[PDB]
């Protein structure tokens, strides 16, 4: 998965 | 609110140990009896709620993947049935994930964003609502699923907007939401042009922004540009 | 009970599916339902029952010692006064350790220990009784700690008496069994000379017992094994 | 902490 914050 | 009754400080202060004990389920809760106290958040107060729901709709997030991977290969050709329990346990995940997002979005309108007037607590907000609006639409399959992305989308349109007028482009939390509505792009809007032209552009806005930066801002700034430069690279 | 209107077959299914999705108290719930069945566990389901509330209690265990550390920090000389809001999340944490210490005891009490006639399944649950009593003398410090502590201690000498008569030497629960006895020596009753003596006699009763398995038996009983020896070397 | 299981 992608990273986000 | 069974928070109605502790002080606003006590609410803050229990949930910074609810951190530093991995209890991010009562961390949002106490952040939740806070934000319901109905006085602004600081920026500090911002990043304990935006931690707390993320960590506890994140562990919902990957069990929810677990389950309907699991739903999916029971559904395939030659697959044994096994009956309707599996999509009635994903089911009940997602629900339970749906009541977190509900309930961030509420504290979200009911009023952190409307009494928002700084880019750092707009934008922080906005890009919230974009947030909890994707994960309802990664679990999403009715009637309303458009809308539902489209919530997300509007969110963070706007947040876009204030941050690119208000805030340096190495600013974090413009970032961040950029780093957010890129990854919503590539698996919500199933656009990855979109996904990789708002990475690769936000990373090297902010690159040429860096000269600028003090060596702790340039640690935080450059932390986040790594993390568009994974995706890219995922991507690419 | 709130899962008193699934079946039993499909609680077991979905304990393995919140394992699988790392969904503890959801696991847990879903076996004490089972357990309310009012039927007898199999050797699996005795492991399901045991891995979902080992987690959930580990997790509040972990997050009391991190609370308990900060309260201890809080009361030295020279700490600035900070309310009572340590001691009240503490307090929080330690009484749902104490809820569900007091769910897993009513389980073993309602009814499996006395319908538990294999040694197989009543050793198992007598350790698992001794270890709940522990976790509750491990917070303990009123007026029942010693009573609570010599009830952890009373199981597991029952478990060890029936163990030793009933099992061989390199059995994993008589193995595990031990460890465990030989962590309340240590850790509850201040007896660490007891500790160190039951963790090397096992261990060596065991090795002498290996060479009657098979390669996968010997792998089962050699990870407990190596455990007691790791606890060994911690406490020499 | 000491091993359990
Ligand atoms: S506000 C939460 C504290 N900040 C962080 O955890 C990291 C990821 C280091 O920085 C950001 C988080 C969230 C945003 Cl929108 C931007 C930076
Ligand atoms: S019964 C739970 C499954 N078994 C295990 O996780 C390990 C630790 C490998 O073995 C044992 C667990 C519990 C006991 Cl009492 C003995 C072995
Ligand atoms: C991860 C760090 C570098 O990001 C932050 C920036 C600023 C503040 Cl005030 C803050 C409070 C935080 C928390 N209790 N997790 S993290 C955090
Ligand atoms: C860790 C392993 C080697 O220990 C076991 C032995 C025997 C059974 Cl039947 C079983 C079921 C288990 C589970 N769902 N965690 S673990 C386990
Ligand atoms: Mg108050
Ligand atoms: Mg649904
Ligand atoms: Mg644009
Ligand atoms: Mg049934
Ligand atoms: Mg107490
Ligand atoms: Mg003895």
């Amino acid at each position: 998965f992608p990273a986000t914050v | 609110g069974a928070m109605g009754s502790m002080e606003r400080a006590s609410l803050i202060q229990k949930a910074k140990l609810a951190e530093q004990a991995e209890r991010y389920e009562d961390m949002a809760a106490f952040m939740k009896g806070a934000v319901e106290k109905g006085e602004e958040l600081s920026n500090e107060e911002r990043c304990l709620l935006s931690v707390a729901y993320k960590n506890v709709v994140g562990g919902q997030r990957a069990a929810w993947r677990v389950l309907s991977s699991i739903e999916q290969k029971s559904n395939e050709e030659g697959s044994e049935e096994k009956g309707p329990e599996v999509r009635e346990y994903r089911e009940k995940v997602e629900t339970e994930l749906q009541g977190v997002c509900d309930t961030v979005l509420g504290l979200l309108d009911s009023h952190l964003i409307k009494e928002a007037g700084d880019a750092e607590s707009r934008v922080f907000y906005l890009k919230m609502k974009g947030d909890y609006y994707r994960y309802l639409a990664e679990v999403a399959t009715g009637d309303d699923k458009k809308r539902i992305i489209d919530s997300a989308r509007s969110a963070y349109q706007e947040a876009m907007d204030i941050s690119k007028k208000e805030m340096p482009p190495t600013n974090p939390i413009r970032l961040g939401l950029a780093l957010n509505f890129s990854v919503f792009h590539y698996e919500i809007a199933n656009s990855p042009e979109e996904a990789i032209s708002l990475a690769k552009t936000t990373f090297d806005e902010a690159m040429a922004d860096l000269h600028t930066l003090s060596e702790d801002s340039y640690k935080d700034s450059t932390l986040i540009m790594q993390l568009l430069r994974d995706n890219l690279t995922l991507w690419t």
